[PDB]
């Protein structure tokens, strides 16, 4: 999961 | 927005759609390319091809379960492109590049047409 | 094999499937979550959820155009998860995390359940 | 396009  | 994003989601979705295709699950159209038949999901075809997007947004054609392609289309070229739609991988070879490019132009798959043009230019 | 791969293909496919959903093109099921209705593509739901995969591979349920979820399921939690299925982005907030996690457990979306558990653990 |  990432900060888009 | 303040969303988080799962990097592998789109790839995992496509992998699962290809597993459904393999197992003939919820396939809803047969594409006929002369003597050959290919089963697929209309939504995946529309998402990948400008030609299928135009076909399945048409009020009459959206209801067809069989679509016949132009007799000039090569079944192997179509097969290679159908596999690309469901996997992101294109089996481009010296022996198939002309058929693949011609098929991608007909199907309106601009990114494929682009890489074929580049590989052809490099050989000249 | 000797294939080449287009990096952005899977993301571009998912973006186009979400555009079809937006425009209600070729949606083939309505998911009912108490008073709310959500239209979607069965194949996308199956590709993202272990529960929908089990439902639409069942010989009787595969033919249904309406699926009613358990009354305990929160419509906002479902909406957030449906948007995640079609975009890879999860709108996780302090005010919705418990409903989202409960919905993802019911829908069998293991990666979402994993990030919810981690965000909850960090607040404790 | 890349070599996967
Ligand atoms: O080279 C290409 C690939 C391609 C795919 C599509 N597909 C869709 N386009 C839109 Cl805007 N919304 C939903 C779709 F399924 C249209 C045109 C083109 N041309
Ligand atoms: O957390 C999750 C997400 C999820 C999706 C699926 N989907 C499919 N699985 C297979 Cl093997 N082939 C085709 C599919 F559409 C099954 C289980 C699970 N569990
Ligand atoms: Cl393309
Ligand atoms: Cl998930």
């Amino acid at each position: 999961w990432v900060i888009p | 927005d303040s969303c988080i994003q799962f990097t592998r989601h789109a790839s995992d979705v496509l992998l699962n759609l290809n597993r459904l295709r393999s197992r003939d699950i919820l396939t809803d159209v047969v594409i006929v390319v002369s003597r050959e038949q290919f089963r697929a999901h209309k939504t995946v075809l529309m998402a990948c091809s400008g030609l299928f997007y135009s076909i399945f947004t048409d009020q009459l054609k959206c209801n067809l379960s069989v679509i016949n392609l132009d007799p000039e289309i090569n079944p192997e070229g179509f097969c290679i492109l159908l596999d690309f739609m469901y996997t992101s991988r294109l089996n481009l070879r010296e022996g198939n590049i002309m058929a693949v490019m011609a098929t991608a132009m007909y199907l309106q798959m601009e990114h494929v047409v682009d890489t074929c043009r580049k590989f052809i230019k490099a050989s000249e």
